[PDB]
């Protein structure tokens, strides 16, 4: 991964999804969400989930930087992850405040 | 590449009124990976850039009203504007977002329509300032008419030219919704000061002869 | 807000080269592509080409013949596009939009265009003509008087009546070009009553040549 993002920290404020997750020709997911935060440059936490609870990273993310640059609030940022086979979910963000998608992606 | 064909390149609307556009591509926009077809389509306003309405041929962006509705696959599409509104009148373009190069449709503009009116005309020879300088403009006005086709033809001494002649549509009356047009015929002083009679004769779809505004340089 | 924010118009000589900008803001610049388009009267909308800014790579539309290059500055989220070798065919407003390559979700916004105008012609002032009825007058109740504006460049030019207190009944048409320069006309209907036995005058003002003229419609004599 790129040394940019893990030196701006990751983005601790909220994320809201900004349209409904589009999938690729390859299978792939994008999504895009905006930030409510003004601590940016942050880097955010985006991956794929099949158990809520211990949030094991399945599948991977693709995005080079997946990174908010900008410090004003509500800024939008396109995340490409690449989902595991069968039922999933999109997280992002940490903590109390992260966002989930259900996604599923057939050819298990 | 791909090519975006939509047809009518115009159409006349009334608010209310159900209106379809269509546009056609050459080869199918359709991913067979997440069975998307690859069209979007675009609203443009004049002095404005576009702005994106549907994606994915029938999703539609954030805030687009309701009453834009986007369906077809492979190679045939449509926008049906359900009820057309006064802000609604535009120039609707469709992309080809399937592959490279992107490439887009000449566009179908929505004008009002509006009752047929017969042009008024007024001819106007060349001012004695612009005789002076060594040139000469012949102008003609055809004024306030509907719908905007109309054809301009000018005579000289009887007889018509044709070469040297420029026209100027206004766009249509935000007020009355009618058209207006200019018509002018761009001479020398000396091939103007040959002849003598001169004549712009307007055809249009309401009189069945020619709108004829002519004069004679001799009389005053 | 996603707004992208493009430079002012530009009038450039044949064989020049432009550098038009696109500068961002209200998403992360280095996570989504710059799409160029071109639009000329009488054309459509055509694809120039794209950037990543992120990584630099770049596509182009085979049509423009290797005359263009896309740069981007990612410190000033700004998008830059270089066109070469114009004609006046390159005559259009350019457009950059955002775009995320791989999705369905298209150009979603857009910046407000640059005007591009190519052309060998300097700066010209125009000649206004008056336009008065034909000779011997229309003896009818409603009166159309004109004024021609021709051979000036570059554009605009504002045309009003009577210093714009005369604005009902009014055609200003668009301005075309000829031999290289530009003309536009105007046309204004008045009562019978109110002239000529009122003054109806033209104004025209072209800044770029500082020019600023009022032709007063005088009735032809023989
Ligand atoms: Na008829
Ligand atoms: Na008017």
């Amino acid at each position: 991964m790129r040394l940019k993002g893990v030196s701006y920290s990751l983005c601790t404020a909220a994320f809201t999804f900004t349209k409904i997750p589009a999938e690729t020709l390859h299978g792939t997911v994008t999504v895009e969400v905006q930030y409510a935060g003004t601590d940016g440059p942050c880097k955010v936490p985006a991956q794929m989930a099949v158990d809520m609870q211990t949030l094991t990273p399945v599948g991977r993310l693709i995005t080079a930087n997946p990174v908010i640059t900008e410090s004003t609030e509500n800024s939008k940022m396109m995340l490409e992850l690449d989902p595991p086979f069968g039922d999933s979910y999109i997280v992002i963000g940490v903590g109390e405040k992260k966002i989930t998608h259900h996604w599923h992606r057939s050819g298990s | 590449d791909i090519v975006m064909t939509q047809s009518p390149s115009s159409l006349s609307v009334s608010a209310g009124e159900k209106v379809t556009l269509s546009c056609k591509s050459s080869q199918s926009l359709l991913h067979s990976g997440n069975q998307k077809n690859y069209l979007a389509w675009y609203q443009q306003k004049p002095g404005q850039a576009p702005k994106l309405l549907i994606y994915g041929a029938s999703t539609r962006e954030s805030g687009v009203p309701d009453r834009f509705t986007g369906s077809g696959s492979g190679t045939d599409f449509t926008l049906t504007i359900s009820s057309v509104q006064a802000e609604d009148l535009a120039v609707y373009y469709c992309q080809n977002d399937h592959s490279y190069p992107l490439t887009f449709g000449a566009g179908t503009k929505l004008e009002l329509k509006r009752a047929d009116a017969a042009p008024t005309v007024s001819i106007f020879p060349p001012s004695s300032e612009q005789l002076t300088s060594g040139g000469a403009s012949v102008v003609c006005f055809l004024n306030n008419f509907y719908p905007k086709d109309i054809n301009v033809k000018w005579k000289i001494d009887g007889s018509e030219r044709q070469n040297g002649v420029l026209n100027s549509w206004t766009d249509q009356d935000s007020k009355d919704s009618t058209y207006s047009m200019s018509s002018t015929l761009t001479l020398t002083k000396d091939e103007y000061e040959r002849h003598n009679s001169y004549t712009c004769e307007a055809t249009h779809k309401t009189s069945t002869s020619p709108i004829v505004k002519s004069f004679n340089r001799n009389e005053c | 807000q996603v707004q992208l924010q493009e430079s002012g118009a530009e009038l450039m000589k044949p064989g020049a080269s432009v550098k038009l900008s696109c500068k961002t803001s209200g998403y992360t610049f280095i996570g989504y592509w710059i799409e160029w388009l071109k639009q000329r009267p009488g054309h459509g909308l055509e694809w120039v080409g794209e950037i990543f800014p992120g990584s630099g790579r770049t596509k182009y539309n085979e049509k423009f013949k290797g005359r263009a290059t896309f740069t981007a500055d990612t410190s000033s989220n700004m998008a830059y596009m270089q066109l070469s070798s114009l004609t006046t065919e390159d005559s259009a407003i350019y457009y950059c939009a955002r775009y995320y390559y791989g999705s369905y979700y298209a150009l979603d916004y857009w910046g407000q265009g640059t005007s591009v105008t190519v052309s060998s012609a300097k700066t010209t002032a125009p000649s206004v003509y008056p336009l008065a009825p034909v000779c011997g007058g229309t003896t009818g109740s409603s009166v159309t008087l004109g004024c021609l504006v021709k051979g000036y460049f570059p554009e605009p030019v504002t045309l009003t009546w009577n210093s714009g207190s005369l604005s009902s009944g009014v055609h200003t048409f668009p301005a075309l070009l000829q031999s290289g320069l530009y003309t536009l006309s105007s046309s204004v209907t008045v009562t019978s009553n109110t002239w000529p036995s009122q003054t109806i005058t033209c104004n025209v003002a072209h800044p770029a040549s500082s020019t600023k003229v009022d032709k007063k419609i005088e009735p032809r004599v023989p």
